[PDB]
């Protein structure tokens, strides 16, 4: 009993003793030993052997905690490996790693966590609260559940089966009974991702018949199904850290446009994480906020496409509740500060508070501070007005209540500051093309939104929509109104203007497509003109 | 489970105790002193019910904003408060209420913050002004 | 009657204008003698209540029931929207006022009270 | 609705026709209506009347 029991459980084989040995005494273990082992663990992942398989898993997953930038090297090097085989062999051995990831604090001493520290991940988002949208799709027939006139039951019963979809579910991890396990999957690893969405087009063919685009498609789509965010994660927090959200976008456009589709659990933690992003730069300013709030927007239309359980009264209520909800609606009414504070070219000079109206251009404070403070009439065309904490330079046309739409106690402060004329109207364009461009986007977002939701609701939907379009104070000023001043300017005219026409182009569609879901019959008096 | 008629004598008991005139109608800020005072089934311990007794406070000093409330107003209100609203409550009603105290938890947090917010600018107003005063120089 | 003086003015001027200046000596507090007449002027309970709340007005426990959450983003916001006009600059010294974990543990605060 | 519902919405309408207690006085001013008052309210006096 004893000697058969001990060879049935503490040595299931003798081939992965010495590497298990390493996990034992893992804290022990020198930097330099570490990237001595490196290679024979990083060999030894595709062993048909279970035992041997995870053993070399765990073992390389501490080489790389604790080495992260060998093993970063090792994988970028084996993905753009010239010969195909290294390749495959590399999105392999990814794929037994993600698999073996769960089963590596056991392998080693009780109570490890204490003596050997694995750093928590690194977060400052704050996803809505409540969730936004259903976090799965229930199966219609669980053939993994116990619990539960009769043909037409199981006629129903067929008929809603065959409109699931059993594939989009991680099935071996739903049938496991349910009666705490920590998966050690350091932010080192999680960049091999990349290489792998690139591989996705990668057409090249073993001998074997084997292509290298469909085990990785086949390896990521397993990983999304199984755990959404333990992938998305080295790719969200680090874009808090460095302003890459052109790379990062790309790289998730080619996901979508790769994988062909997003499951509701994906989608439903990309867009939570999207928007959590989008809050946390309205809320902390930084250099580069409002350009990665435009980039967001710019492709957060496409996330929504595949969501199930997003309605317009829960959205808007939760998204309201955190207050910071006319960045991503068109239909958000909030008034604007009442009063502006303003400091002067000087440091510590006697700063001015001025009121705030509903219909006050910028042209009008811009020319109260000049007279206030004193200027010569010749350098008027010299100055002006700018959101220091924000990095914002201001347009003489843009109305105070809709760059400040918070009616907070504390008033935006800027500053009157002098420049040459040129660079502050380059400044300018610029600003003007990234809110435009952010505006474009939310429309298209709501584009989105309403074009995916069941027949039933589309009426309700539609009739809350136009509801809240007409309540709003001023929208054919904003959705008509235009910068003319700066299509004149030869160098960056031409942009503006290309980009506004698409702009009406698809606010004529979101008009359009109000319309027809209302019906046919709806009392009308004169407001309808102002659609 | 309710509110008994001995109760109710007690809390008119009370209130014309702490109400001096017949006018029917008390300062918001001496409705505290009626909370305190009262005894009996209704007492509310003052060394385990902090957080209560400030709770109640402030959502009476909300329902009106620094006005004088009724007699009507705190009866109910501690006709509410001594239920299980869960319970005795339709679904609509159940939500109001529960939002409600809600909003007042998270107002009267915020508002201790706001007092520690008042010590520490009080605080931190100097450093400021005397630059301002050395940049002047 | 109790540490609270609604309890204990129920009785100072229903048990017993000198002798009531046993019951301030519960607080701790021993004021001039002749400044006992100077309340009873007032002679009535709601009066004296009205007078002496705001004399007593002229803690960990609160900061621990506060901690209802509370990093940048949260703090942020919440100071923000607390209330009274504040220029938002001095909330940069308030992020920085220590372990720069993203935390604030309010024990530390109440600490840093004075 | 439920009979606790019933019950509540009873206490409601009773609340609403309550009305605060109907005497304010003081009665320890005085050294004649003060006795008075304290003879009066005793309970023993309205069970003999």
């Amino acid at each position: 009993s004893g000697m058969l029991k001990y060879i049935r459980l503490q040595v299931m084989s003798l081939s992965p003793a010495p590497l298990s040995l390493l996990i034992k005494a893992a804290p022990i273990l020198t930097e330099e030993m570490y990237g001595d082992i490196q290679p024979a663990a990083w060999e030894l992942l595709l062993s048909m052997d279970e035992h041997m398989a995870g053993a070399a898993a765990a073992m390389f997953l501490l080489c790389a905690v604790k080495v992260p930038e060998a093993v970063s090297d090792m994988l970028m090097s084996e993905f753009h490996h010239p010969e195909t085989v290294q390749r495959l062999n590399a999105v392999l051995k990814f794929h037994t790693l993600w698999r073996f990831r769960y089963q590596v604090w056991p392998r080693m001493e009780e109570g490890a966590q204490q003596i050997f520290k694995i750093p928590p991940p690194s977060i400052n988002f704050t996803l809505p609260s409540p969730v936004l949208g259903m976090p799965s799709v229930p199966m219609f027939d669980p053939p993994w559940v116990p619990q539960c006139n009769l043909q037409q039951e199981e006629e129903k019963k067929r008929l809603g089966r065959e409109a699931s979809l059993i594939t989009a579910i991680p099935i071996t991890q739903e049938a496991c009974y349910e009666p705490p396990p920590q998966a050690v999957f350091p932010a080192c690893i999680c960049a091999a991702v990349l290489p792998i969405v690139h591989l996705m087009e990668d057409g090249e063919v073993r001998e074997d018949g084997v292509a290298v685009s469909a085990v990785a498609q086949q390896v990521l789509w397993n990983c999304l199904i199984e755990d959404p965010s333990t992938v998305l994660r080295h790719f969200l927090e680090k874009l808090t850290i460095s302003n890459r959200q052109d790379e990062l976008m790309y790289m998730l456009r080619k996901l979508l446009l790769n994988i062909g589709d997003f499951p509701a659990q994906t989608s439903h933690i990309l867009f939570n994480y999207l928007v959590g992003l989008i809050m946390y730069f309205v809320r902390t300013p930084c250099e580069w906020g409002m350009d990665a709030i435009s980039a967001t927007l710019t492709f957060l239309w496409e996330v929504v496409g595949y969501v199930e359980g997003l309605f317009f009264k829960d959205l808007k209520q939760t998204m309201k509740k955190e207050q910071c909800e006319v960045k991503l609606l068109v239909t958000a009414s909030m008034p604007g500060t009442k009063t502006l504070v303003v400091h002067g070219q000087n440091e510590c000079d006697i700063p001015t508070q001025l009121p705030v109206h509903e219909d006050t251009q910028f042209e009008a404070l811009l020319k109260e501070c000049l007279e206030f403070f004193n200027i010569p009439e010749s350098q008027s065309t010299h100055y002006f007005l700018m959101d220091k904490r924000w990095n914002l330079i201001h347009y003489n046309k843009t109305y105070v209540r809709d760059i400040y739409p918070f009616r907070r106690s504390v008033s935006p402060q800027l500053n009157l500051v002098h420049m040459h004329p040129e660079k502050g109207q380059e400044l300018i364009q610029k600003q003007v093309f990234t809110r435009k461009l952010e505006e474009v986007g939310r429309v298209l977002f709501l584009i989105s939104l309403t074009q995916k939701i069941p027949t039933a609701h589309k009426q309700s939907h539609v009739s809350m929509l136009q509801e809240d379009l007409l309540r709003l104070p001023s929208f054919p000023r904003s959705a008509i109104d235009a910068e003319f001043s700066l299509f004149s300017d030869p160098q960056a005219g031409k942009e503006l203007f290309g980009l506004d026409t698409l702009q009406k182009s698809l606010w004529i569609q979101l008009l359009e497509e109000m319309f027809l879901g209302m019906p046919s019959e709806f009392p009308w008096g004169d407001e309808i003109m102002l659609f | 489970q309710l509110l008994s008629y001995n109760d109710l004598r007690h809390f008119q008991i009370i209130w014309n105790m702490v109400d001096d005139k017949r006018e029917g109608v008390i300062p918001t800020f001496r409705v505290k002193f009626l909370l305190r005072l009262l005894r009996g089934r209704l007492e509310v311990d003052l060394d385990k019910d902090k957080l209560l007794f400030k709770h109640m406070c402030y959502e009476m000093e909300r329902l009106h904003n620094g006005g004088d409330v009724t007699f009507h107003d705190v009866l109910s209100m501690l006709s509410y408060r001594s239920v299980d609203i869960r319970k005795s409550l339709q679904l609509e009603e159940l939500l109001a209420r529960e939002q409600l105290e809600y909003t007042i938890e998270e107002e009267v947090a915020k508002q201790t913050i706001r007092m520690w917010l008042k010590k520490c600018l009080k605080r931190i107003r100097a450093k400021q002004q005397q630059s301002c005063s050395i940049i002047h120089s | 009657l109790t540490e609270e003086q609604i309890a204990e003015f129920k009785e100072a001027f229903s048990l017993f204008t000198k002798e009531l200046g046993t019951v301030m000596r519960s607080l701790g507090q021993n004021p001039t003698e002749a400044e006992l007449q100077d309340m009873i002027n007032e002679v009535d309970f709601p009066e004296f209540l009205t007078m002496m709340a705001r004399k007593m007005k002229d803690e960990i426990r609160e900061a621990f029931r506060v901690f209802d959450k509370i990093s940048a983003a949260e703090l942020r916001h919440v100071m923000t929207n607390l209330g009274e006009k504040l220029t938002d600059e001095e909330v940069d010294e308030m992020i920085r006022e220590i372990d720069g974990d993203g935390q604030v543990n309010y024990e530390e605060f109440v600490q840093m009270m004075t | 609705l439920t009979v606790d519902q019933r019950r509540w919405e009873d206490l409601k309408s009773r609340l609403k026709i309550a009305q605060p207690l109907h005497l304010p006085p003081r009665p320890d001013n005085d050294g004649f209506r003060a006795k008075m008052y304290d003879i009066t309210q005793h309970p023993f006096f309205k069970r003999t009347i």
